[PDB]
RNA sequence: GGCCAGGUAGCUCAGUCGGUAGAGCGUCCGCCUGAAAAGCGGAAGGUCGGCGGUUCGAUCCCGCCCCUGGCCACCA
């Protein structure tokens, strides 16, 4: 419950809106930083249609 | 040669929102914020410099070249300001006497911490040295130091606030749907929304009207289907070829990653990076006729003005003239008619080409261009002239000449007048609904005019008409993604779904953590295999050429050029990192997988493309199933070096066979199966320690030994073992067993049967099964015997038998028939004999 | 071959050339005839139960 | 797809521009030990990434290719 996530709008073809949450990641290489976690979206309605 | 993300300086986007918000002004760290919660990525923010002390503007007064070393070496007297001279030693090679350049004297500290002090070099002393872009945190040098234009400056004026050096430079990865944001037009439109203020669109008739049109321009043709949407074109006349651009253009060029070349191409990549409209210039004079806009005939080939021959196809627009190529469309002009030293008439190209062809075209020819990754993403059709005309009188003021009055300006057949894409219906609360946010009222319509949209309200629909610089805008999704990405996600607030109850893991699902769980408890580590097979494994198997396994499904553009197969076994990836292990210290090792394979069929082919636009009706889902090859679950498992490892208890265990059968009895214990074991040949296994697996009467896989030769020729350990069953084949099951324990006590008895050699042990004990009937409670074989009071090829085997009744006490006499009703039955099927 | 002056080492090289590769052909087949016996002495051994 | 550096023993790496190519650790044997390890002594193991060519003979020279690491670039 702790860990540091953040969404922020994005784009992928088969979501509109489309979002994009990186993670707050204290290992990387060369410091800390924001990582991409994953995509995410409503399903677009040309994939429903 | 080419760069690749959208980058531009602050100083550049701020002049174009102040116009219509004066005195707006931000810090980087906010802007970048805005930036990202608006859904621009910021990949970068460079503030330039720093530089300190005496870093000034000098002019070359004196050059003296240096022989002898390795390079040419200049020795140089700089004007540094107030009369005074230093003599300084420099690498670079692009100036003469007389260049405004950037001196970093002693006492300077350029970034990032080099300490200028006075240094020789070559014999000379050099009081300090004539920086190079890069070195100043300017942009990239292009490997030479930085020359400015005649008049940018005096010598001694203070090169912090000459070179503005106090700008910060964002670099931006722009998602493909937002083209319009590939210029300073669109960010300064997109902060405007972010900031709720007042914007002034660059691109319109503002400041000064637009040029005249009293007549035609060059003559131009364009042929059907190149999806040439416009095609502008307007000189401009006796231009000074001597002249060179203002110090303020060279520098946004630069800080944008462009390189500064001369007025007519600096302009047109100005334009293009302020408005978003790529522009190209041609030297009017080396024009042969009529332009032509066509397709691109087989393997013609076309000389870009980089000196480079390229391969054309039919699916390449071009622009020819009636002698030679004048550019590949969109992507990069051709030598023949380039803009060069000597060029004194321009003639202004503000062309809209076909999205999708410049992307497989430049993508092809591995020329992502400035422009190219412009039009790929799309360019507002509605600026064109608008571009042209501020590219025109831009270059007259920089360089001299005369704009001509003249226009050629193509907007297809028929002529088209209205850009915008179609109108949009949509509730003025669908956003709200998408959200789950109640925005306050007239957000929708408020945000959708923001981004340039003609918004109608009649009811509870909006009609919207995006505009020309939105054609990514198509349906209502399209305009809720507006609305919440300028409203900000951080409102949406988080409340999970209520789900319907499920039905939790499939039974597969269930037995496959099952057996996992069971082998890594036994002593197995789990690796994940890569479906390339190795190169020619078969063939270091000794597979007979129509063996099953050879059938592979093969991938055109492999990682390795050599392992384009996939697997149609998991043993090649097991054995591959066994030996990987192996190599690597682990002598004694245990690993297994389980993961699908690729078995193609005959029916193992393409499908075409089926519309998108409806469902796929069941029988073109059950074809586009049937066209893809078998793919199903399987489990394996290898084993080198000692099964057991020594210990206090004495030396430890090897592997054998026995623990690849036990393997398989560990999977088949965690499927909730029987299976039966039958000695079979099947390479890669030994001959003589290898068995198949079945359940019921179905095969599902082999067990054993490797063979001596597989393991010579892969170089795997002596002894390796190996299993592989498929998961699919083994059925699955709910056993419901209803035990009855009778309390009755049992009777004890054993039973010595000679059998040939080659009667597999179970098919004995199965034949004793089937003759005792219902008293026999348990068998298990104690001893196997082979001496010299047995013949030869034959065997002894002793198995101990348990009676039990459920409704008595036996007598011994009672087991004794029992018993010798299994030695019949063993004898009538394995040929059993009594032993004495 | 190299302690040999240039000129003599021609038509050394041959005759040590032709008489490494009458060697080299002989182990090959031995090597090829005791692997072809190794994998039908397979063949015939009794298996395990 | 661009650039840079590489590919040599089971692992990590030196080195040779035409006839001998190695080290450290890994493997094996002897002394030693009840059995080991160390120490001393002594072995095995490489088609020097592939295929052509030149040559009496190529890890090394010529051509073509494949792969590994890094740095760019691209993108669901
Ligand atoms: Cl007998
Ligand atoms: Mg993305
Ligand atoms: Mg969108
Ligand atoms: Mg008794
Ligand atoms: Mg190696
Ligand atoms: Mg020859």
């Amino acid at each position: 419950p702790s860990a540091r996530t953040r969404i922020r709008p994005h784009f992928f073809p088969f979501t509109e809106p489309s979002a994009e949450v990186d993670v707050w990641f204290a290992n990387k290489i060369g410091g800390a930083a924001w990582v991409e976690w994953g995509g995410c979206g409503m399903v677009h309605p040309n994939v429903l249609r | 040669f080419q760069s690749n993300a959208m980058r531009l300086p602050y100083s550049w986007l701020r002049e174009v929102v102040a116009v219509g918000a004066s005195g707006w002004d931000v810090t980087p760290g906010e802007l970048e914020q805005t930036l990202l919660r608006i859904g621009h990525e910021v990949e970068e923010v460079i503030p330039l410099g720093p530089v300190d002390g005496p870093v000034t503007v000098g002019r070359v007064a004196d050059i003296e070249e240096l022989t002898g070393y390795k390079k040419p070496i200049r020795a140089c007297a700089v004007d540094i300001g107030d009369r005074q001279y230093r003599e300084i030693i420099c690498g670079a090679t692009n100036f003469a006497v007389g260049d405004l350049v950037v001196v970093a004297l002693p006492g300077a500290t350029l970034p990032g911490g080099f300490t200028i002090s006075a240094r020789k070099a070559y014999g000379r002393n050099s009081d300090g040295m004539i920086c190079s872009a890069a070195e100043l945190n300017l942009g990239a040098d292009h490997s030479g130091i930085l020359v400015l234009p005649p008049g940018a400056a005096e010598p001694g004026a203070d090169g912090a606030g000459v070179l503005g050096l106090d700008d910060v430079v964002f670099h931006l990865a722009i998602t493909p749907d937002r083209g319009y944001c590939m210029s300073v037009r669109g960010l300064a439109r997109e902060l405007a929304c972010a900031y709720d203020l007042d914007f002034v669109d660059p691109a319109s008739n503002s400041r000064v009207p637009p040029l005249p049109i009293e007549g035609p321009a060059w003559p131009l043709t364009v042929q059907p289907e190149t999806g040439v949407r416009r095609f502008a074109l307007r000189p401009v006349i006796g231009i000074d070829p001597a002249a060179v651009s203002p110090w303020w253009l060279q520098r946004r060029l630069l800080l944008c990653g462009i390189r500064a070349t001369c007025p007519a191409v600096d302009v047109t990549n100005y334009v293009m990076l302020e408005l978003g409209h790529p522009m190209h210039a041609h030297d009017r004079n080396r024009i042969s006729g009529t332009l032509g806009v066509r397709f691109a005939r087989s393997g013609e080939t076309a000389v870009t003005l980089d000196g480079i021959e390229r391969k054309l196809d039919t699916a390449d627009v071009l622009i020819v003239d009636d002698a030679a190529t004048a550019a590949i469309g969109g992507v990069m002009g051709a030598a023949s008619t380039e803009v060069r030293a000597d060029s004194t008439d321009v003639l202004l190209e503000a062309a809209i080409w076909d999205p999708a062809a410049v992307s497989r075209t430049q993508r092809r020819l591995h020329l992502p261009s400035e422009a190219a990754r412009r039009y790929e993403r799309t360019v507002d059709p509605a600026i064109s002239v608008a571009a042209l005309d501020r590219c025109a009188r831009l270059l007259a003021d920089i360089a001299g000449g005369e704009v001509s009055p003249t226009l050629t300006d193509w907007r297809g057949d028929p002529p088209c007048d209205d850009w915008s894409p179609p109108p949009i219906r949509m509730g003025v609360d669908v956003p709200d609904r998408i959200a789950g946010v109640a925005y306050p009222q007239g957000t929708t319509a408020r945000r959708l005019a923001q981004i340039g949209a003609v918004v109608t309200h009649d009811g509870d629909t909006l009609t919207v008409t995006p505009p020309s610089w939105r054609p990514d805008l198509r349906q209502p999704a399209d305009l809720v993604e507006e609305v919440l990405r300028l409203e900000g996600l951080e409102v949406i607030p988080s409340v999970l779904p209520p789900a319907p109850a499920g039905r939790g893991l499939t039974a597969g699902q269930q037995r496959r953590r099952t057996i996992g769980r069971s082998l890594a408890l036994s002593g197995y580590v789990e690796i994940l295999p890569t479906p390339f097979l190795p190169a020619g494994v078969f063939d270091l198997w000794g597979l007979e050429a129509d063996d099953s396994r050879r059938m592979t499904t093969r991938v055109l553009n492999p990682l390795e050029a050599d392992r384009p197969q996939l697997a149609t076994t998991l043993l090649p990836a097991l054995l591959e990192a066994l030996v990987r292990n192996v190599s690597r210290g682990l002598v004694d090792v245990a690993l297994f997988a389980i993961a699908q394979v690729v078995q193609p069929t005959e029916q193992t082919r393409g499908v075409g493309l089926i519309p998108v636009d409806r469902r796929p009706t069941d029988d073109e889902i059950a074809m586009l199933d049937a066209s893809l090859p078998r793919q199903p679950q399987h489990v394996a498992a290898v084993l080198a070096g000692l099964r057991e490892p020594r210990g206090p208890w004495g030396p430890g265990r090897p592997v054998e066979a026995a623990d690849a059968f036990e393997a398989v009895r560990i999977i088949a214990r965690a499927s909730r199966v029987d299976v039966t074991l039958r000695p079979a040949q099947y390479l890669p296994w030994h001959p003589g320690r290898c068995a198949q697996v079945f359940v019921g009467e179905s095969s599902v896989g082999h067990a054993g030994q490797l063979h001596p030769a597989v393991i010579e020729r892969s170089g795997l350990p002596k002894g390796t073992c190996a299993v592989e069953l498929n998961l699919d084949a083994i059925p699955c099951s709910a056993p419901l067993p209803a035990p009855r324990v009778s309390p009755y006590p049992a009777v004890f008895q054993d039973v010595s049967l000679v059998v040939a050699a080659d009667i597999p042990a179970q098919a004995v004990a199965d034949a004793v099964r089937a003759g005792a009937g219902d008293l026999l409670e348990d068998i298990a074989l104690f001893d196997v015997f082979t001496g010299p009071q047995i013949g030869e090829h034959r065997k002894s085997l002793t198995f101990a038998l348990r009676f039990r009744a459920p409704d008595r006490t036996l007598t011994e006499d009672d087991a004794s028939a029992a018993r010798d009703a299994a030695v019949q039955s063993a004898a009538e099927r394995v040929g059993a004999v009594l032993r004495g | 071959l190299a302690v040999l002056p240039k000129e003599q080492r021609a038509e050394a090289g041959k005759r040590v050339n032709a008489a490494r590769n009458a060697a080299q052909r002989s182990y090959d087949e031995r090597l090829a005839t005791l692997r072809a016996e190794r994998d039908a002495a397979v063949l015939v051994a009794e298996g395990i139960d």
